[PDB]
């Protein structure tokens, strides 16, 4: 791809998300999602193999169906309110359809069935864009319509997201599918606290984006797409062996790392509202995520080490990859729990 | 809720201007010049009362002054006006520009026998002022009492008492 | 700037005519003395009823009749 | 030619619109009495 | 109503002429013909370029759909804004055509 | 009484299409230093009748259609869209007087490509389908410049109303302020109707019988006469006395006959384009000029203070 | 609720369930998706015309433009799939099972 | 019956969506969606939104379903059907369309008027011509205010169309 065309298309992705964030009119919300989808499709087809075309097709179909359901929600709101302000909705039918459409856009379960496939088919940088930047616009719309969101619906989608994103990561050796099921679990955590305190939603979204970008930046820096290929990193770049894995200890949510901060603040703000069963069971399923991701940590900085001979040739070459913000993102994703009351800046 | 209050059918009886649309359009500019004051009183009453039930007598004055206008045409300039609205009436879009000689003869007979100058281009679309003797409607929308707003913040901003108070963080 | 222009008017006169007409269409209405009259004609075209004002007692510019001297004029439009 | 004739057509449009404006109070009074007549007829038939 | 009556008349005349032009030569008992192309029997080859000209049509047709209310847009009171947005829409249609040019998109059906 | 008006529209359309075949064969005859038909009728007046009776009793080609439904609906849609393009035409008064008659004709002419596409798919041949796809791509390419030229001229009309376009041209023919739009419009109408030098289909619906081929042929000629009448009304607007409308009718009929004969005289004068040459002619020649003149006719009535009225 | 809007929503849901039940082709999926867009156009148009709400008259045109650009994107994706495999079958799009 | 023409066209619209949504083939699905677009355009035109219905015919059916049929003809390889003499090749077509229009009549049965006559739509349905608008269409002026009022909407729409051109030329090159 021509780098000018790449810059213009990435600015169009960013512009679509900014248009969703700043606009007060529902048609401009729908326009921002259309522009965001249209612009992100060539980022996925950047390498032109059949897997990226299949992934772009499945992503197009799911996001297109979600855009149509979003416009049907907007149209029902115009029926029952005669106006277009992006605020609460004035029909439970419009609220239900817009919550379903945004859950399809996030890949929350049971609309999760595209995220591991699409994340598998596309490269690591476009997978990073899809799992970090594309979450921002539907979480903004869910932030603005929360006087209308049905409680039982959003809690059902959140627990089904956390359970399916947990039980998806057992059978996986592909790193992109692991990050996709981690995405499904974390979006369930974010929408669990949405109707109680959406500042903790924004805290979980920011910490998740930092940890996800650290993991995808390390996967790009090591040229590893599978567990089996990630396990050759100790003989090639030994500082990458610890950074990937203590960032991955952050991502499951485990103290004293900063990925324990969002889940702890979510449990904290849901027990103010006299919900005790629900954060307990959601964090038990997060321990199931810890179970599988700790097995991956064992496989990379423990048992299955063995190397090949052509590592002897890779030893004579240093990295030229621009590991952009990787020490910054790695320090932010691990040592930020002593600065936990910084979360008031998101209020 | 409440009974909607409608005027009787005797409150709605007035003598009607039983002429066609080309007949109205042929005398339109002279009607706007000559019948200006009750028409403008009525349309001020109509955009202020926002209710056709509070405008019935001004509408009757409009209908009366229109009937006096057409009687005053009929007594003086019946044949040039008939010659003019017949030619206006032939057209599909009812053009003024197809009928300039009948317009000239109608304006000639009207300026001679009655002294009515046809208004220039720009005049009948002016916003005029109307002297009324009825009171201004103080609540034409019948809005009830507005909800009292939430109290604003006032006072200087003291620092947080012992900081964030988040479980053990002393600042 | 004159050798290139003759070279492109020799090679591609369709696109030279296109860029010249589009350039005139861009930078010409900013230079015309009649662009203000388009605005003045469009805002003098009475689609709505000129709703009159309640005469409070001090409005010496608002007329009482169309044929009164005060008020906006369209003699510039009849003359031009 | 189109300059002269479209200016003339705008003046003829303004003449037609002033004819409409002069006719509007009569038509508005008749429309008011029309809809009040129809609502009163429907009210009496609702009563019977 | 007059429109729909005229449409029904045109459709009925068209279907009547099609019915006559199919049934009138079938009254002939001519013969039962036995064993009734450049390629032999192979698959239809897909051509990427025909699809590209169809999509370029669709995108410029959507830009034309944006261009259509301009004779009504000329009547506005905000004429500087209207003229700027009209010239901007036709300029973005021209930028689409220039980008379609300079990436060899209009080639072998230019 | 309205049905009398509809039939006296649509049956003289079929008669004028019938004798356009005679006029085309005679004019192509005399321009090629020969004669057209003069034996069958007195100077060929019975040639369209003999041709129509021959085409409607000829043996059907007996196709194995890929679809029954599209094989039947492609001539029906071709004839219906050929006949509905005539009802808003102000000659001087339209049969159906509508506010958006220009836009109506543009929409019904955009619908006309489905007869080509369905006729090409409803045959078993792949070469017929390839020819139909090339014809559809040609037609959709030239509809772009149709729409943009038409919008640019309607910026002098004031509305989409066809009857207003006579009022627009009461002082000057509209070809005088818009002759480049007129000539690109004329070649674009020449390329809409698959007409030489743009008839590459004769260099898609050859699965049909002689009867249905006559139906596609007469839909094509109704489109040709219609587009010439529309171009006459659009650029060469006749004088309309509202008391004697037959003056306008004689005047636009003479002008539309001259423009149809100009189609006949262009097909007898030029070699055909190669397919990419007319794709080039659209996309790289007519379309930049069309966008530039569209900018020019947007911005010109604002700089001349000559914006036409909406009504 | 209102009468014709129930029909337009029912058409939307029928085309939804057509998109939500794949039979054979990706083109049929794009057809059901654009039928959903058509029903959205009709429903938005009937509301905005019924309400006499003037500035939303430009809304369904923008709906049509953005979603037909979306459909052009879908047709290009289908073409790249059909050039990969030969057909546009949805069962040829299953390499992301593993 | 003639009062209820918008409801009848909506019933035809729902039946056409049932027609192509059951998906016999993408080509017959495209044909059913063309017919459904025409009758839904008739629904729009029978409120008085004439520019929006002509936008349906000119843009939806005129460009987009053309490109859908054009793309569909370049896939899904054709095969013949029954072609026996004119009773079978056209008489079965006439009887099939007669059964389809008799189905359009047959879905309007006594179980339907229980929804119709209880919630009578006509009598007060199309309230578009309630009073006077003036010398304009409100629909046309609201569409025309895309240029004076809708500046941001024009910017984002034209930018998305330019980006659409760029995006199609990137993903179709295959390199
Ligand atoms: C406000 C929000 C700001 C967010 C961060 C913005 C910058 C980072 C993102 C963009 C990016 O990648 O920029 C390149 C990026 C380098 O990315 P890299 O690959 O990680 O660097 C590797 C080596 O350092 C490359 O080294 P080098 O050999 O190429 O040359 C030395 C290089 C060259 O230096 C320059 O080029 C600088 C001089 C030019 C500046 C621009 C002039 C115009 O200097 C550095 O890179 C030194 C480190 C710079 C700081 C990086 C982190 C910044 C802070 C991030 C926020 C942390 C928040 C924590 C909160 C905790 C509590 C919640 O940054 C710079 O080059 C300059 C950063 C300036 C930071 C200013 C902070 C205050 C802003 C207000
Ligand atoms: C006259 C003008 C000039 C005056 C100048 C006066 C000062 C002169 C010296 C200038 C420099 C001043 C430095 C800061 C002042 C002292 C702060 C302090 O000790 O706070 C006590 C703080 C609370 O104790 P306190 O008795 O209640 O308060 C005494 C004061 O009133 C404390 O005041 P406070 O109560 O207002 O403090 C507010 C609040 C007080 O704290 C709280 O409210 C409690 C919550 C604190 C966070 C707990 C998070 C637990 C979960 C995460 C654990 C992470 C893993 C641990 C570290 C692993 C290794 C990296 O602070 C925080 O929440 C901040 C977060 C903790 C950072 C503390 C400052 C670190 C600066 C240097 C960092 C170097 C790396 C050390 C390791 C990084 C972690 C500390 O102690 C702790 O939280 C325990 C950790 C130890 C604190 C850091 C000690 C700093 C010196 C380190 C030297 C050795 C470095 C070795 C190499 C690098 C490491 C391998
Ligand atoms: C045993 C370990 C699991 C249970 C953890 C319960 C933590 C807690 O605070 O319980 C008190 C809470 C008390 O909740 P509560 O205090 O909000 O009770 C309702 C409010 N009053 C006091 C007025 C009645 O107990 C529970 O919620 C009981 C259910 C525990 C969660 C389900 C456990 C499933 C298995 C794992
Ligand atoms: C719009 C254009 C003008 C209108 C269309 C044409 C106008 C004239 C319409 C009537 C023309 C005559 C009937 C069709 C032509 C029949 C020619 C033919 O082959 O006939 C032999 C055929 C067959 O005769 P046959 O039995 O000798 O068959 C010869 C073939 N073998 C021996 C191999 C089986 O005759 C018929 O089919 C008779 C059909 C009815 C005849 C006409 C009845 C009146 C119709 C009015
Ligand atoms: C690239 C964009 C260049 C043109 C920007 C708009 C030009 C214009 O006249 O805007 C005035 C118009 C309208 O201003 P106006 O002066 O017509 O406002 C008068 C008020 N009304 C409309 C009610 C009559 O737009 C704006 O001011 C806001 C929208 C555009 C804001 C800038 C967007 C830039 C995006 C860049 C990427
Ligand atoms: C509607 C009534 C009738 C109207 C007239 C039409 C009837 C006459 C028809 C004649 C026979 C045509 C038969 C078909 C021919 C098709 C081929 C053909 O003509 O191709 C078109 C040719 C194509 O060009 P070409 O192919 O010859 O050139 C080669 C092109 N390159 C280099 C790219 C390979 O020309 C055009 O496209 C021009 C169209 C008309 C443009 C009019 C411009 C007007 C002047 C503008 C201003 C100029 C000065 C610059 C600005 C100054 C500012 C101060
Ligand atoms: C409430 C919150 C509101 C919003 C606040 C801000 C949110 C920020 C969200 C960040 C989302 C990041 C999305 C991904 C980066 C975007 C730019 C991009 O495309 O980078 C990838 C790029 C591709 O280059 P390419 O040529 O494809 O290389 C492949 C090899 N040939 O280049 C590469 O591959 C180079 C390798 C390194 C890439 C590192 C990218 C890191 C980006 C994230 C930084 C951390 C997030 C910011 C801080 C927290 C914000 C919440
Ligand atoms: C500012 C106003 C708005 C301007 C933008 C809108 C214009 C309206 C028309 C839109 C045209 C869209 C397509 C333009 C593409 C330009 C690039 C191009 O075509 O380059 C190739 C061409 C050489 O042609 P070639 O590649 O060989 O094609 C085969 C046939 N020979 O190379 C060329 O032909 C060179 C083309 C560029 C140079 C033309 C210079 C004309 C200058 C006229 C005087 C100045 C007018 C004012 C405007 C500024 C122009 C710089
Ligand atoms: C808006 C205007 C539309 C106009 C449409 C029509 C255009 C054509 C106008 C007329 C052209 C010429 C008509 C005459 C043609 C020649 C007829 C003829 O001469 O037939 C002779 C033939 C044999 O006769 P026989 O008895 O053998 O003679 C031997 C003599 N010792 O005997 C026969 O063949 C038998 C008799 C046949 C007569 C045919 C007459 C012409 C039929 C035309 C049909 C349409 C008429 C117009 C309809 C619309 C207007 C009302
Ligand atoms: C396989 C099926 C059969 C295929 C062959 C036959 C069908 C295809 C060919 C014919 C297509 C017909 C298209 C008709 C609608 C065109 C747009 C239209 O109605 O424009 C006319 C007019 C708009 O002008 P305006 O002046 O604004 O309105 C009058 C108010 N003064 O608006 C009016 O005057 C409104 C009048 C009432 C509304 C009539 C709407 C049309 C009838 C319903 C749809 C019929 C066609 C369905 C199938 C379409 C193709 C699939």
């Amino acid at each position: 791809m021509n780098p000018i065309i790449l810059i213009i298309i990435l600015m169009t992705v960013m512009l679509g998300t900014i248009i969703v964030m700043i606009s007060t009119h529902w048609l401009l919300i729908w326009i921002g999602f259309e522009m965001n989808m249209l612009a992100i499709i060539p980022i996925m087809m950047k390498k032109h193999n059949p897997r990226a075309t299949e992934a772009s097709t499945k992503y197009f179909l799911t996001q297109s169906t979600a855009s149509m359901l979003l416009m049907m929600a907007i149209i029902i709101n115009l029926m029952f309110s005669g106006q277009w302000t992006v605020m609460k909705l004035f029909n439970p039918m419009a609220s239900m359809l817009m919550t379903m459409a945004l859950a399809m856009k996030l890949g929350m379960a049971p609309f999760h069935f595209w995220v591991p496939e699409v994340t598998q088919g596309i490269p690591l940088s476009s997978g990073l864009i899809l799992l970090t930047w594309q979450k921002l616009a539907p979480m903004s719309v869910l932030y603005q319509i929360l006087p209308s969101i049905n409680l039982d619906l959003i809690l059902t989608l959140s627990i089904l997201s956390i359970t399916i994103g947990g039980w998806g990561g057992l059978n996986q050796t592909q790193l992109r599918k692991i990050m996709a099921y981690s995405s499904i679990a974390h979006m369930g955590w974010m929408t669990a606290v949405l109707l109680y305190n959406p500042t903790m939603t924004l805290l979980n979204l920011i910490i998740y984006i930092i940890m996800t970008s650290t993991m995808f930046t390390l996967f790009m820096a090591n040229s590893t797409t599978t567990t089996l290929s990630l396990s050759h990193t100790w003989n090639k770049a030994p500082i990458m062996t610890i950074l990937v894995l203590i960032t991955l200890l952050s991502m499951g949510g485990l103290p004293p790392l900063s990925g324990f901060m969002p889940k702890w603040m979510i449990i904290q703000e849901m027990t103010k509202n006299d919900s005790i069963i629900l954060p307990t069971l959601m964090a038990i399923t997060a321990l199931l995520n810890l179970y599988f991701y700790m097995r991956l940590t064992y496989s990379t900085a423990l048992t299955m080490f063995p190397s090949t001979n052509n590592m002897k040739m890779k030893w004579q070459f240093p990295t030229t990859k621009r590991m952009t913000l990787l020490p910054t993102m790695t320090v932010l994703s691990t040592m930020l729990l002593p600065l936990t009351p910084i979360l008031s800046i998101l209020e | 809720p409440g009974i909607v209050e409608l005027p009787s059918l005797e409150d709605l009886k007035v003598q009607e201007v039983k002429v066609s649309s080309s007949v109205l359009k042929a005398a339109a500019h002279h009607y706007g010049a000559q019948c200006d004051k009750p028409n403008k009183e009525f349309m001020l009453c109509r955009w202020e009362e926002k209710d056709p039930r509070r405008c019935l007598e001004e509408g009757k004055l409009v209908n009366q002054c229109a009937l006096e206008f057409f009687r005053q045409i009929k007594r003086h300039c019946a044949e040039p006006f008939t010659e003019y609205w017949t030619c206006i009436d032939y057209s599909g879009l009812q053009l003024f520009r197809r009928c300039r000689k009948e317009q000239a003869q109608f304006d000639k007979c009207v300026l001679d026998k009655l002294g009515w100058v046809r208004p220039d281009l720009g005049e009948l679309s002016k916003v005029t002022k109307v002297k009324t003797d009825r009171p201004l409607p103080e609540n034409p929308y019948h809005s009830r009492a507005r909800p009292e707003p939430n109290p604003e913040v006032e006072g200087d901003l003291k620092p947080a008492r012992h900081g964030s108070r988040l479980f053990f963080w002393t600042m | 700037v004159a050798a290139f222009l003759k070279n492109v008017w020799a090679k591609e006169p369709v696109l030279v005519a296109s860029f010249a007409i589009a350039g005139l269409a861009v930078i010409l209405p900013t230079l015309s003395p009649y662009t203000k009259y388009s605005l003045m004609i469009n805002r003098a075209t009475p689609y709505n009823y000129p709703v009159p004002l309640r005469d409070d007692g001090n409005m010496p510019d608002v007329p009482s009749h169309p044929q009164d001297p005060q008020g906006p004029s369209l003699e510039w439009l009849k003359r031009l | 030619s189109m300059m002269r004739w479209n200016r003339e057509r705008r003046r003829l449009q303004i003449e037609d619109f002033e004819a409409r404006i002069a006719l509007m109070p009569l038509l508005q009074a008749e429309k008011d009495r029309r809809v009040l007549q129809m609502l009163r007829e429907n009210l009496e038939e609702e009563a019977t | 109503m007059n429109l729909m009556i005229t449409l029904l008349t045109n459709f009925t005349l068209a279907t009547l002429l099609v019915t006559i032009a199919f049934w009138l030569p079938q009254l002939n008992v001519y013969s039962e013909k036995t064993s009734p192309d450049p390629m032999g029997s192979a698959r239809l080859p897909f051509s990427m370029k025909f699809f590209l000209v169809a999509i370029t049509f669709l995108l410029f047709d959507l830009e034309i759909a944006l261009l259509l209310p301009l004779p009504w847009a000329s009547q506005t009171t905000n004429l500087n804004t209207m003229l700027t947005m009209a010239l901007l829409l036709i300029f973005l249609l021209a930028v689409s055509l220039a980008y379609e040019w300079t990436q060899k998109g209009l080639e072998w059906t230019e | 009484m309205f049905m009398i008006n509809v039939l006296t529209l649509i049956i003289p359309i079929l008669l004028a299409v019938a004798f356009l075949t005679l006029v085309e064969r005679k004019v192509l005859g005399y321009m090629q230093f020969r004669k057209g038909p003069n034996v069958v009728g007195p100077y060929g007046l019975l040639q369209p009748i003999a041709d129509a009776i021959k085409l409607f009793i000829k043996e059907p080609l007996r196709p194995a259609t890929s679809s029954i439904s599209m094989f039947i609906l492609a001539p029906i849609l071709a004839l219906t869209l050929a006949l509905t393009m005539w009802i808003p035409l102000p000659m001087p008064y339209p049969l159906i007087n509508m506010n958006l008659g220009v836009l109506f004709m543009l929409a019904m002419s955009s619908l006309a490509v489905y007869s080509i596409l369905w006729s090409g798919w409803a045959s078993n041949s792949k070469y017929a389908l390839i020819g139909a796809l090339r014809a559809v791509a040609q037609t959709i390419s030239y509809e772009v410049t149709l729409a943009i030229i038409l919008l640019s001229v309607l910026l002098m009309n004031g509305s989409f109303t066809l009857s207003t376009l006579i009022i627009t041209q009461e002082q000057v023919w509209l070809i005088f302020p818009a002759w480049p739009l007129a000539m690109m419009w004329f070649i674009s109408t020449l390329a809409e109707t698959n007409r030489a030098p743009f008839d590459l289909t004769e260099g898609f619906n050859v699965e049909y019988a002689a009867g249905p081929f006559a139906l596609f042929f007469m839909a094509e000629y109704a489109n040709i006469i219609m587009m010439n009448i529309f171009t006459t009304t659009l650029f060469l607007g006749a004088f309309h006395n509202p008391y004697m409308p037959e003056l306008y009718t004689i005047n636009f009929t003479i002008k539309s006959l001259l423009l149809s004969i100009t189609f006949l005289w262009i097909r007898a004068s030029y070699p055909r384009f190669r397919y990419d040459q007319l794709m080039h002619l659209l996309w790289k020649n007519f379309l930049p000029l069309t966008l530039a003149l569209c900018m020019w006719h947007v911005s010109l009535p604002i700089l001349l203070s000559s914006i036409p009225p909406q009504t | 609720m209102s009468l014709v809007y129930m029909n337009i929503m029912m058409a939307f849901t029928v085309s939804l369930t057509g998109l939500l039940m794949y039979r054979s082709h990706l083109m049929s999926s794009l057809l059901c998706l654009e039928g959903m867009m058509l029903s959205l156009f009709i429903l938005a148009t009937l509301m905005i015309l019924n309400s006499h709400f003037t500035l939303a008259s430009m809304m369904p045109i923008i709906l049509l433009v953005f979603a037909a650009c979306e459909a052009a994107l879908g047709l290009s994706l289908l073409v790249m799939v059909s050039n990969t495999y030969g057909t546009d079958y949805v069962q040829n799009l299953n390499l992301l099972q593993c | 019956m003639m009062t209820y023409i918008v409801f009848i066209l909506s019933i035809i619209f729902v039946m056409g969506f049932v027609g192509f949504s059951s998906k016999p083939s993408p080509i017959y699905g495209g044909l059913g969606l063309i017919v459904s677009g025409g009758v839904g355009c008739g629904i729009v035109l029978n409120f008085g939104g004439s520019f929006l219905g002509l936008m349906v015919f000119l843009i939806y059916l005129g460009g987009m379903m053309v490109v859908f049929g054009y793309t569909t003809a370049m896939a899904t390889e054709q095969y013949p059907e029954v072609w026996v003499s004119n009773k079978v090749v056209l008489g079965t077509f006439i009887t099939g369309l007669l059964m389809e229009f008799l189905m359009v009549y047959y879905v309007l049965k006594d179980k339907e008027v229980e929804i119709v006559f209880k919630f009578n739509g006509m009598g007060d349905w199309v309230i578009y011509d309630t009073g006077d608008s003036g010398f304009f269409s409100e629909e046309a002026m609201g569409i025309a205010a895309l240029y004076s009022y809708g500046t941001w909407l024009v910017i984002v729409t034209g930018w998305s169309l330019l980006i659409g051109v760029v995006v199609i030329m990137e993903i179709t090159r295959g390199n």
